[PDB]
């Protein structure tokens, strides 16, 4: 049992996954992930489904230091879903440098279709970043990282993990 | 956490 209330209060990454695959029953999968700077319309990632073993769970993004001073970013995914009903798609999603909380982002889903493409697009509005951190953050790739959680019915299905380097 | 792809 981890429910929301479980994650929306933690002051750190956590130190390992909190479920495993086999607890994604809904045969949730995304095949689309797009992020793009909503005062630009620049695409800041890109990625589509066409070893690597943890690649379902652990991402690794590039950015560069211009990134850290944007104030909006649009996140478009596109995942499917098996035939199983899903009630209240729902992702935590919390950002740490250092184990310090930069901001956690609740976002709900639409109307999920069983056995079909789905589309949502999650609006980040980032927190305010010192200078300190700022450079901080440019100087120690990897040492941003985020925790995602999934729930549906308020029931944890998926955690997948990303780090963040800035060095352009 | 979106961006995984096996
Ligand atoms: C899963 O792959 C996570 C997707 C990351 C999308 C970018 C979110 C950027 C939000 C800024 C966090 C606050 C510190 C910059």
């Amino acid at each position: 049992p981890i429910g929301p209330e479980d994650v929306l209060g933690l002051q750190r990454i956590t130190g390992d996954y909190l479920c495993s695959p086999e607890e994604n029953i809904y045969k949730i999968d995304f095949v689309r992930f797009k992020i793009r700077d909503m005062d630009s319309g620049t695409v800041l990632f890109e990625i589509k489904k066409p070893k690597d073993p943890n690649a379902g769970r652990f991402v690794r993004y590039q950015f560069t230091p211009a990134f850290l001073r944007l104030r909006q970013v649009g996140a478009t995914v596109e995942f499917t879903v098996g035939d199983k009903p899903v009630n209240n798609f729902r992702m935590i999603e919390r950002h740490y440098f250092r184990n310090q909380l930069l901001k956690s982002f609740d976002f709900h889903f639409g109307f999920c279709i069983p056995s079909s493409k789905n589309t949502c697009e999650h609006i980040y509005d980032f927190p305010p970043l010192s200078e300190e951190l700022i450079s901080e953050m440019i100087r120690h790739p990897y040492e941003t990282q985020s925790d995602s959680f999934y729930f549906v019915d308020d029931r944890l299905v998926m955690h997948n993990k990303a780090d963040y380097s800035y060095s352009g | 956490g979106c961006g995984c792809s096996s």
